[PDB]
C-alpha cells in the first residue's frame, strides 16, 4: 500500500477525483465496528 | 429542525455545551441513525469522557445495539478508551454483549491491543 | 437528506458506484477536525 | 444492462455519483477503437 | 475551465485502480458527441 | 446477447461486414437502446457512409427521434459528414426538425463550423 500518482486533464475532472481521493484515503480512519454495521445493511438492501 | 440527526453529529464532534443545548430543547439521547448508531455509540468511540456523561445521566441506553449488534462497551473497547469503559461498566453495559460476528467488548480490547482495558472486562465477568 | 433511490443501467456501473458510495456514506462517521486535519495535510502538496 | 436501484443517503453523494454514474454510462456512445487508443496512450505513458 | 493537466497521489494500490477507471470515463466524456450527452442529461432531469 | 444491442455496437464500430450479418440473422435496423438512439442514429455520427446506406436500404427510419429529439441528421450535422447528410436529405431527412432546445440540424452545424453542411441544410429548406 505504497503511493501511485496520476495526472488528469481539465480542471473539473480533477476537483472530482480529489474529492473520492478524499473518501476512500480517509476510508482508513472509520471505525471498523460501524464499517461492519454499514455492510449488514447493504446486503439486506440489495 | 431535526435534533436527532443534530445531536449525533455534537457527540461526533465532542461538542460538549451543543450536546447540553439540544438535550434542553428536547432531543432524543436515544435518537438512532439508519445503522441504529446512537450518540453515546459515537461519544464512546470517538473517546468524549464528558459527553458519555452527560448522556447516561439523561437516560441514555448503555446496551443499545447497532446493526451489527455493537454496544457503546464494544465500541469503546474497540477504541482504547479505558476511562469511558469504566463509566459504562458503572451504568451496568453487558459485558458478554455479542457483535454478529460473535465478538464480545472483550474480544474486541484484544483484537486491537487495548490489554488495560480487557483486564478490566475479563474481571467485570 | 433523506435516502435516494439512484436509477443506474448495468452491473459493472452498479458495482462501480456501490464501491465508491460506501466511502462518501462513511465519512458522516468522522469528526470535521479528522477532515480538517487531513485537507490541511493536502494542501501541502499543491 | 438492466435497470438496478442504488440505494444513496443526502444530495451531495447523490449528486456526486450522479456526475459519475454519466461519464461512466455515456462510454457506450464511443467506438471501441477510440477506447483503445486511449488506453494504448495511458499503458504508453506508465 | 483550462484544458491543463493536474498531478495527485493516492494511498493504496485499490484506491489508485478506483481512480485510474474513473479518470478513464471523465477523461473520454469528452469525446462523446454533445447531442447525445444532451440527451443523457434531459432524460436524467426526465427520472427525478 | 440481445440482436439490437449487438447491432448498435457494430454501427458504432464501423463494423460494416458485422452489420450485414446481424440483419441477415434477423436484427431490427429500428432498434433503439434507453435513450431512443439507433443504428441509424450511431453510424451517422461516427461518419459511417456504407453502414448508414445499407441500413436506409433495410428500411431504417430516417427522421427517428432519441429522448432529445436528435435525428439521424442533426448528429450528422453536429459531426461534420457532409457525405451522410447528403444521402439523409435524399432518403427525405427533415430539415426543420428540432431537437428539445428547438435547434435544427443547421444550427448544429452552425454552432461546430460545419459551414459547408449548413449551406447544404439552408438551400434544402
Amino acid at each position: 500500500e505504497d503511493t501511485y500518482y496520476l495526472q488528469v486533464r481539465g480542471r473539473k475532472n480533477f476537483e472530482i477525483l480529489m474529492k473520492l481521493k478524499e473518501s476512500l484515503e480517509l476510508m482508513e480512519l472509520v471505525p471498523q465496528p460501524l464499517v461492519d454495521s454499514y455492510r449488514q445493511q447493504q446486503q439486506l438492501l440489495q | 429542525s431535526d435534533l436527532g440527526k443534530k445531536l449525533l453529529e455534537a457527540a461526533i464532534n465532542g461538542q460538549l455545551d451543543e450536546v447540553r443545548i439540544l438535550m434542553a430543547n428536547g432531543a432524543d439521547v436515544n435518537a438512532a441513525d439508519a445503522l441504529g448508531v446512537t450518540p453515546l455509540h459515537l461519544a464512546a468511540v470517538w473517546g468524549h469522557l464528558e459527553i458519555v456523561e452527560v448522556l447516561l445521566k439523561a437516560g441514555a441506553d448503555v446496551n443499545a445495539q447497532d446493526q451489527h449488534g455493537n454496544t457503546p462497551l464494544h465500541l469503546a473497547a474497540w477504541a482504547g478508551h479505558l476511562e469511558i469503559v469504566e463509566v459504562l461498566l458503572k451504568h451496568g453495559a453487558d459485558v458478554n454483549a455479542q457483535d454478529k460476528f460473535g465478538k464480545t467488548p472483550f474480544d474486541l480490547a484484544i483484537d486491537n491491543g487495548n490489554k488495560d482495558i480487557a483486564e478490566v472486562l475479563q474481571k467485570a465477568a | 437528506d433523506e435516502l435516494l433511490y439512484l436509477p443506474v443501467r448495468g452491473r459493472e456501473t452498479y458495482e462501480m458506484l456501490l464501491e465508491i458510495k460506501e466511502s462518501l456514506e462513511l465519512m458522516q462517521y468522522l469528526p470535521q477536525h479528522t477532515i480538517e486535519t487531513y485537507r490541511q495535510q493536502q494542501q501541502q502538496q499543491h
